[PDB]
DNA sequence: ATCGGATGTATATATCTGACACGTGCCTGGAGACTAGGGAGTAATCCCCTTGGCGGTTAAAACGCGGGGGACAGCGCGTACGTGCGTTTAAGCGGTGCTAGAGCTGTCTACGACCAATTGAGCGGCCTCGGCACCGGGATTCTCGA
DNA sequence: TCGAGAATCCCGGTGCCGAGGCCGCTCAATTGGTCGTAGACAGCTCTAGCACCGCTTAAACGCACGTACGCGCTGTCCCCCGCGTTTTAACCGCCAAGGGGATTACTCCCTAGTCTCCAGGCACGTGTCAGATATATACATCCGAT
């Protein structure tokens, strides 16, 4: 018959065979079910979806039209819950948010 | 081999400027050397292990990243 | 001239605004060698394992660093000293 | 020696999200971890939700489930409502 | 021990052949012995040492328990309530001061309420007997025990139900002649705190005294007689496997003669209506009122669980409190000052018969008493009173001593204008005397009928010389005629069986 | 009269009581405590406590049960790096 | 004249007697109460155990108490004896619990 | 022939057995090995002696001759490799160490 | 229905050190969930780094690699004498 | 406060340039079809253990009060650190060269999964006494006015 | 100023209930086989890590100096501690009902495994423009004179 990928059945872009494969082969159970990959292929999809939006909104303030890690950094440390959920996460070549102390600057 | 002089004075009061110290004083240094020292320690102490454990002789990436995952400050950026 | 606390404060701007690494290559790569030294003789490193020390290692400072400054507004001052540096690691676990 | 890696399909979500923009290749490295770190744990999550209960099989209730213990606040209700939206279309088709 | 044993099976085997069945039926130490030998081998003129006079049953209530002494053994003074258990009991101990000529340690165990109502008539009757009312703080049983119990200055210890337990220690090193517990249905269990304190003293015999026998099961009762006569009996699943709970399989009811004929030299019970000392019976009514219309919306505010965003866990107890009244539910009470007017009345079903029916019997001169099962519903009650401006009292849980006694007394004095007496059902009405009332209502039921039979007989004693009428509410298609419809079914399986071990 | 409706003001995070909080400083090596340490102690416990709540009727919710036993706080602890050794 | 102590020696005392013992320093009753109220918001009519609010307990007393360590070393950082609400605030500021 | 435990032949105390049998349905790897079990129950019956052992001698400090959870406590606090290995773990009805603060004891 | 522990074990080893110290049943629970915890710890970190080098079977090197990472200072050199010993023993007998 | 006065910071223009986006050939991992068997879903049953409320005791919380010890603001002072200038020195860039070791492939082979028969180690249940928990008396210790 | 009232520690007596120890059952550990295959090992390749050299120049080092912040000292004032007295709700026991947790039996359907086929994804070339960088220019920004 037709060939037609799980991928594009379940209305996804990411792919959904290679995160079944993933999670048989990474010995986290013994059998897995057939509509575990397809919902965690959907949040991961939705995951990189939020912080390439905001990634984004971010380079378009400083005028690029390309990704550099300053971008995600200020983009993953800007927002509340995803600084909540990569609260322990160095990010490489990031640097840090702009802070300076109120008692500090001149009165 | 006094190599821990190398961490100079201009480099301590640049990480101190990134890190919002408007005014330092002159004991920061010896106490800065030493903090920087003890988190090499162990987050090579881990990576030489895991180099041991697989029987190479080569230090790769990803055993520093796996150091440090290991010891709770998760590192993105350098492969996985 | 300029008064005190005026090139200070555009330091902070200048080396917050930016990305880069702030220690010199070959000193860091000079004591990863010789701490490494101590664990197994004749070891070798590729050159992203050094990177990726040093991008932590300064991760960890900066974050040190912002909470001696925290410690040392509490206690009604400017000026860090080693007690707050002491403060800062007695508090988060590292005694 | 291939290596496989989730390069071509962050640059799809992105030619969703915004269609004139580019990434530079630490960006896509970053992003590539990111994946990894988030799969690792939600993962581990749902295996010793599994373990815990004395069952054999990670369902879609095991990752709902981990989902749900994870993402913080608002991000758990749309990323449930993306998962089950995903289910309900795979299932009738 | 070894000797009564004997000299208890000197009356035992002096009835039928089951104790023979009893006794053999282990699954033994040398009982068995000492059966093997013998299988094979008064005071009826009211004496006057008394201050007053007995009646002529009670002598023979009397000489049925100076007979479980003359022959050794225990037994249950299980007369009716209001017959006088207490003259019978008195004049007992009297027995043994002027006639056997031993006063002794005697220890009785009332609830709280009654305890100064066994020394008024001890000195009554007999004031020649030293007895205490062991009350007070932790400071205050300090003296006590040291000043007179601890010297042997005493003849009776008048004590509760928790101090018993509280001051165990100090009363396990003074040996006893008696027991004698009024209202013995707190060991009704047999793994209570209480019945495992009381296993432990030394006791002569134990006048174990209630007005009512088992009020649920079969295993009720054997835990009562299993702590009259531990060397006897001893048994838990073999007296229950030999009664089989009242031909449970094959519906025979001629095994039920036999237990009739275990108890009938084992218990004393005696009919009001038998031996009348009132020349006078009870009616009573069930007056079925329907729900007002503020609570109608309250009752489908709970069901459909709609007021809201609470926990409502049991619904048994959610849904008779509305069945009661409507103000408990915090947000029925509409103001800032909650109000004050006629509403209260025109919210609750049950208030508006009440309103009317206490109208009709403020005319005719007639006195109510208002019970309750539950406390916060008498504080409602309380601030009706005061808004009809009736005179009362108010005894609850947890009040007073003191309080509680002159409130009696205000409402047993002659000539008192206080009209309703708020009690409870589970501290109020389980031994005080109120012959002063004529009329009885409660305002709601109980999960055991023999608690609100305990309450209703309060005013239908010796004394009463008027017409009882008890009026129970009853809300009409609610949780409360399940409720009583289930107290019915426990109470037919107990007195259909108790009706015939006094005529059989 | 009007006592029936006098006692509705307990505000249940309340009932953690003044003295309680200074029994948990005296144990904690505090010499002398301000005035205003108690209501901000309140709230550091209120949310504490709805953190590890939320989690452990999240475990007791995918079990399929009604009755948050003694296993899922302690999941629900571990799950936070808080160990808790002594309830299996 | 009355025997009064100094304004802190009971304290120490105090200090001394509850760093000795070991039993549960919140009622029992109001704390369940609190947990129930917390948990109505998350499920309703749920059944708690007993042993369940026993762990809760125990688990918020050790935070408690190693939360008011940290803000004694705070407070004595700052040449004080005296705990305040910013010394609280500051310790789980870098604790990171904000 | 005659069974013999395994834990006898390595010496030890605890069990081999129900060691490899938690390895195997734990689904921590594929296949576990032979030498394995009886390595973990060597490393496991050394930490309980040592944790015992200064349980052991805090309870004899005290002139008890049980050893109750606040000695388990004592017992860890009070070492440091034991500390900086159980610096998560709260002991249930554990207590703290004594220790007041050097500058609130009076002049 | 039974459940396991290991509660005789460790009254063996306590019966070994101390031959006179009792313990009582809420420590036998405390030291029940230690030596649960350290298993989950050991057998964590074995069982990853099985999965770093892409082998399949967790040998006595990775438990021993994973005593190494996890135990700090001298309990690190005296658990691997003691599992040395133990495995040396048990190959020979 | 304001006004010039240096001064650092940002902006617009023009020019390379190497990293990115894109097209191709190949190959291995994903999809389709099929079969077997064992997890798990559901029904039904028992009984433990949870909830709500009252009774009665009493220990702890609330409240008012006096008073002293610490928090805080201000003053002064003195020395330590920021700022800038001139001198040294070592980092950085590129360039070459060597080779040690990561990494792949092929080939046995010891070894761990799987399975059937057997049986004692461990677990639940049930007695039982001794260590710990008070209890009251007596000696010692500590803080507070002297 | 040493004595004086209150707390703490310790000693002997009592008692009581929970750990220690037997005992019977049974199911999970052991033993003895078979077999497919993950890993050990030997060998070859090729690449990236080490070491050195020379040139340049940006940055670290050292020094002076001026000022502003750390630190100590005083005074005031008011807030929390100690304590006694009265209220109130926690604690434990008791009494009801019943809901829901835990178990067992049975059937079924969902996933592991296998074989076959085929296209999506990846390594590999290649054009080409986004951004780095020099270079001139406009504009906020701190600061001494007034
Ligand atoms: N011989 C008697 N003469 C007068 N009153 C009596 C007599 N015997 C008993 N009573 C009345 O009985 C009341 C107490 O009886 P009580 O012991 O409460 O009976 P019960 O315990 O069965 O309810 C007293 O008020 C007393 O007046
Ligand atoms: F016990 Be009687 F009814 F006072
Ligand atoms: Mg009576």
């Amino acid at each position: 018959a037709k060939a037609k990928t799980r991928s594009s059945r379940a209305g996804l872009q990411f792919p959904v065979g290679r995160v079944h494969r993933l999670l048989r082969k990474g010995n986290y159970a013994e059998r897995v079910g057939a509509g575990a990959p397809v919902y965690l292929a959907a949040v991961l999809e939705y995951l990189t979806a939020e912080i390439l939006e905001l990634a984004g909104n971010a380079a378009r303030d400083n005028k690029k039209t390309r990704i550099i890690p300053r971008h995600l950094q200020l983009a993953v440390r800007n927002d509340e819950e995803l600084n909540k959920l990569l609260g322990r996460v160095t990010i490489a070549q990031g640097g840090v948010l702009p802070n300076i102390q109120s008692v500090l600057l001149p009165k | 081999r006094d190599n821990i002089q190398g961490i100079t004075k201009p480099a301590i009061r640049r990480l101190a400027r990134r890190g919002g110290v408007k005014r330092i004083s002159g004991l920061i240094y010896e106490e800065t050397r030493g903090v920087l020292k003890v988190f090499l320690e162990n987050v090579i102490r881990d990576a030489v292990t895991y180099t041991e454990h697989a029987k190479r002789k080569t230090v790769t990436a990803m055993d520093v990243v796996y150091a440090l995952k290991r010891q709770g400050r998760t590192l993105y950026g350098f492969g996985g | 001239r300029y008064r005190p606390g005026t090139v200070a404060l555009r330091e902070i701007r200048r080396y917050q605004k930016s990305t880069e690494l702030l220690i010199r290559k070959l000193p860091f790569q000079r004591l990863v060698r010789e701490i490494a030294q101590d664990f197994k003789t004749d070891l070798r490193f590729q050159s992203s394992a050094v990177m990726a020390l040093q991008e932590a290692s300064e991760a960890y400072l900066v974050a040190l660093f912002e909470d001696t400054n925290l410690c040392a507004i509490h206690a009604k001052r400017v000026t860090i000293m080693p007690k707050d540096i002491q403060l800062a690691r007695r508090i988060r676990g590292e005694r | 020696t291939r290596k496989e890696s989730y390069a071509i399909y962050v640059y799809k979500v992105l030619k969703q999200v915004h269609p004139d923009t580019g990434i530079s290749s630490k960006a896509m490295s970053i992003m590539n971890s990111f994946v990894n770190d988030v799969f690792e744990r939600i993962a581990g999550e749902a295996s010793r939700l599994a373990h815990y209960n004395k069952r054999s099989t990670i369902t879609s209730r095991e990752i709902q489930t981990a989902v749900r213990l994870l993402l913080p606040g608002e991000l758990a209700k749309h990323a449930v409502s993306e998962g089950t939206k995903a289910v309900t279309k795979y299932t009738s088709a | 021990d070894l000797e009564g044993t004997t000299k208890r099976f000197e009356h035992l085997l002096s009835l039928s052949g089951l104790f023979k069945h009893f006794i053999e039926s282990k699954a033994d130490p040398k009982f068995r012995q000492v059966l093997d030998v013998l299988e094979e081998n008064q005071f009826r003129e009211s004496p006057a040492y008394v201050n007053g006079q007995l009646r002529p049953y009670q002598i023979q209530g009397v000489n049925w328990l100076v007979s479980l002494h003359k022959n050794k053994i225990a037994g249950i003074l299980a007369d009716e309530m209001g017959l006088g258990k207490t003259l019978q009991t008195i004049s007992f101990l009297g027995y043994l001061r002027y006639i056997e000529k031993i006063p002794g340690p005697f220890l009785v165990i009332a609830p709280k309420s009654t305890l100064n109502n066994w020394l008024r008539e001890i000195n009554r009757w007999t004031p020649d007997v030293n007895a205490f009312i062991l009350q007070g703080d932790k400071e205050e049983r300090a003296e006590l025990i040291q000043k007179k119990l601890l010297g042997c200055d005493f003849d009776v210890v008048i004590a509760s139900y928790e101090i018993i337990i509280r001051e165990k220690s100090p009363l396990k090193k003074i040996n006893w002649e008696y027991i004698i517990i009024d209202e013995a249905h707190r060991i009704k269990n047999e793994e209570s705190m209480l019945s495992q304190v009381l296993r432990e003293f030394t006791s002569r015999n134990r006048l174990l005294i209630t007005g009512t026998p088992l009020q649920n099961n079969l295993h009720e009762l054997w835990a009562l007689l299993n702590f009259l006569l531990p060397d006897i009996f001893s048994d838990a699943q073999d007296f229950d496997d030999w009664f089989s709970s009242e031909s449970t399989e094959e519906d025979q009811d001629k095994i039920v003669k036999q237990l009739h004929t275990v108890l009938q030299p084992f218990l004393l019970r005696r009919i009001k209506s038998d031996v009348e000392t009132s020349l006078l019976p009870k009616k009573e009514l069930n007056l079925y009122v329907g729900m007002s219309s503020m609570q109608k919306k309250w009752y489908k505010k709970i069901l459909e669980k709609d007021e809201s965003k609470t926990r409502l866990l049991n619904i048994m107890m959610q849904l008779r409190k509305c069945c009661n009244h409507p103000y408990l539910f915090d947000g029925a009470e509409p103001g800032p000052p909650y109000t004050t007017d006629e509403h209260l009345v025109y919210n609750a079903a049950k208030l508006q018969v009440l309103d009317k029916l206490l109208k009709k019997l403020k005319e005719e001169g007639s006195r109510v008493l208002i019970f309750s099962q539950m406390s916060r519903l008498l504080d409602i009650l309380e601030d009706y009173c005061y808004f009809r401006n009736y005179e009362y009292c108010r005894i609850d849980g947890s009040t007073a001593h003191e309080d509680r006694i002159q409130a009696i007394d205000d409402y047993n004095a002659p000539d008192s204008k206080k009209f309703v007496f708020l009690l409870t059902t589970r501290a109020g009405g389980l031994g005080i005397n109120l012959t002063s009332a004529d009329v009885v209502v409660l305002y709601d039921s109980d999960w055991n009928p023999q608690a609100d039979l305990q309450a209703m007989d309060r005013a239908h004693r010796i004394g009463q010389k008027k017409q009882v009428k008890v009026f129970r509410l009853v809300t009409d298609n609610s949780v409360e005629e399940k409720i009583l419809e289930r107290a019915t079914q426990k109470l037919r399986l107990d007195q259909l069986v108790i009706q015939q071990n006094r005529t059989s």
